[PDB]
């Protein structure tokens, strides 16, 4: 998938660590643009080992790439709260400090854990409002008109938990899981 | 006489002229309602389960010729995409405009100075504002906000002489994930507004009244 077409928000249910790799590496070197990735997950999972085999800090080409990756970890909805604030702040100011193009892609690992922990830590109703706001903010963001920075969010999960999805080709269950949930009501996509 | 002087003799323009304007339900929507009610629409409400606007929906709002506008308040962050703007409609897609404070304070001044509101969706005013669309309901907060939206918006056709129509998603939608939460849940005081409530459940899409 290339920047250009990513959609405001798209599910990425279990991506292989080669294909993200490629994935990061292919937007991160276009020209004439600064692209950057912040990746935001529960768990410390970011391929590392992977992404310095497939993309070697130690050529030129590549040094770029590294400069622009953000990394974070994250456990529950207020934090992911305050991460995109401070990615609304980023792009805030450089829309001002404009009046080149930034790009920025958001990559959000295990937020089905981020909500289960909010959702410990405070009621269901709480941390639905939570995730509504933050989803809802962050496709307002995606959708500014404003050519000189933007944001698109990609949302990993497991494909296990997306068993609607594959249903739909074409169990009992308790409710909806937190990627079908998303997938239903806050997602444009989902990219195999 | 008292008779003579109570005598009221109208002019036929009178039954066929109208300061407001109606909604033309698409052929998908229509054996729903008699004529004269189709004739009279003036506020309609969809629920349906998908995300994107079902085409149904989409029918209704490109509604538009000539000079005429739809404003399009995109809570959703859909209709207002880039590849899926239109010409007959104006947009509000704000983040001051995804939560239902910010949405009465906005219908609020459109209603007190639609100039000032307008400019907010970047819009010459060679138009007539022909219908608002609000996408989706479901996604706001209770009662009394509710209340007081059914209300502004019922002023906002009352002076603007615009249409309303407002989209909810199902029940499913309230169960919340994993039903931690627990045919859709707007209270029964702006449902009671609408003149016409739609309801599209899917193998195939069905659209029934309620």
């Amino acid at each position: 998938m290339e920047y250009e077409d990513l959609e405001l928000i798209t599910i990425w249910p279990s991506p292989t660590k080669n294909k993200l790799c490629q994935f990061i590496k292919q937007n991160l070197s276009k020209e004439h643009v600064v692209t950057q990735l912040f990746f935001i997950d529960a768990t410390s999972s970011f391929p590392l080992s992977q992404f310095q085999k497939l993309v070697p800090p130690t050529l030129p080409e590549n040094v770029r790439i590294y400069e622009n990756i953000r990394i974070n970890t994250c456990l529950d909805l207020e934090e992911l709260s305050a991460i995109t604030v401070k990615l609304l702040q980023i792009l805030s100011m450089n829309k001002i400090n404009a009046q080149e193009p930034l790009k920025i892609i958001l990559y959000i690992n295990g937020l089905e854990v981020m909500f289960r922990n909010s959702q410990f830590k405070s009621s269901p109703q709480r941390s639905h409002e939570l995730l509504r706001d933050t989803l809802l903010k962050l496709r307002v963001m995606g959708n500014d008109e404003n050519e000189n920075a933007s944001i698109r969010t990609l949302l990993e999960f497991p494909k296990e938990q997306l068993l609607d999805y594959y249903l739909k080709k074409n169990r009992i269950k308790n409710g909806d899981s937190l990627a079908e949930y998303i997938w239903k009501y806050y997602a444009d996509s989902l990219f195999e | 006489m008292e008779v003579l002087k109570n005598i009221r003799i109208y002019p036929l323009s009178n039954f066929i002229t109208s300061t407001k304007n109606y909604i033309n339900l698409p052929n998908e929507l229509r054996n729903l309602i008699s004529e004269e009610q189709e004739s009279k629409l003036g506020f309609l409400h969809i629920i349906e389960s998908d995300f994107k606007p079902s085409v149904a929906l989409q029918k209704l709002v490109n509604c538009t010729t000539g000079d005429e506008k739809i404003l399009i308040i995109d809570i959703v962050s859909i209709w207002s995409q880039q590849k899926q703007r239109q010409h007959g409609a104006i947009y509000m897609n704000s983040l001051s405009c995804i939560n239902i404070t910010g949405l009465i304070v906005f219908l609020e001044l459109l209603y007190d100075s639609p100039m000032d509101a307008l400019r907010r969706c970047q819009v010459n005013f060679n138009f007539q504002l022909r219908g608002i669309v609000i996408d989706n309901l479901s996604f706001l907060n209770n009662l009394s906000k509710f209340e007081k939206l059914f209300k502004i918006l019922r002023k906002l056709r009352e002076f603007l002489g615009c249409w309303i129509i407002t989209k909810s998603f199902p029940t499913d939608f309230y169960n919340g994930i994993e039903n931690t939460l627990v045919p859709t849940k707007l209270p029964d005081s702006y449902m009671k507004g609408m003149d016409l409530i739609i309801y599209r459940e899917v193998g195939r899409p069905q659209y029934r009244r309620i």
